[PDB]
């Protein structure tokens, strides 16, 4: 749509190569940094999808 | 003994399994179930079995799989002594498909638990498109 359809999503961050033929609903913080990042965003704190 | 669970978090963080049976039905579910630390169907009084406290999960979230079907061989109530039932199951997941094999044998008469030197083939029960990850399991017994 010219106004844009915002009902589609896609993952970006995952430290494990998933096996064939399965789903994954987990939306958890990607701890590529070395801090206990719960946070909201920022340095070493990024949204997964 | 009634069923098993299969999952990776078991605390409503991620989806998991639930295998249950009841007299003349069997229910298989895959859902975001909050498994309480005391899932049971036995402690109801001193020495008798009732079916209360069945819903040991308080998160009836979007269950991604529900299945109702026919159960296996059983007996009514419970009597101690003269045990003869030998039930055998094996469970395995592969390529996102869950597989079960089952077999029962009568007249296991010996009182000491020797598990006699017997042999028997195991036949497939049914495939299931589980499509989820599993890391641990715990038995649900009445
Ligand atoms: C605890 C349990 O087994 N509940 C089931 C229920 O889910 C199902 O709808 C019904 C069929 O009539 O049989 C019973």
């Amino acid at each position: 749509k010219v106004s844009g359809n915002y009902n589609y999503l896609y993952r970006l961050f995952r430290k494990s190569n998933l096996k064939p033929f399965e789903r994954d609903i987990s939306t958890e913080i990607y701890q590529a940094g070395n801090k206990p990042c719960n946070g909201v965003a920022g340095f070493n704190c990024y949204f997964p999808l | 003994i009634r069923g098993w669970i299969f999952g990776t978090t078991l605390d409503s963080k991620t989806q998991s399994l639930l295998i249950v049976n009841n007299a003349t039905n069997v229910v298989i579910k895959v859902c975001e179930f909050q498994f309480c630390n005391d899932p049971f169907l036995d402690h109801k009084n001193n020495k008798s079995w009732m079916e209360s406290e069945f819903r040991v999960y308080s998160s009836a979230n979007n269950c991604t799989f529900e299945y109702v079907s026919q159960p296996f061989l059983m007996d009514l109530e419970g009597k101690q002594g003269n045990f003869k039932n030998l039930r055998e199951f094996v469970f395995k997941n592969i390529d996102g498909y869950f597989k079960i094999y089952s077999k029962h044998t009568p007249i296991i008469v010996r009182e000491p638990e020797d598990l006699p030197q017997g042999f028997s083939a195991l036949e497939p029960l049914v495939d299931l498109p589980i499509g989820i990850n599993i890391t641990r399991f715990q038995t649900l017994l009445a």
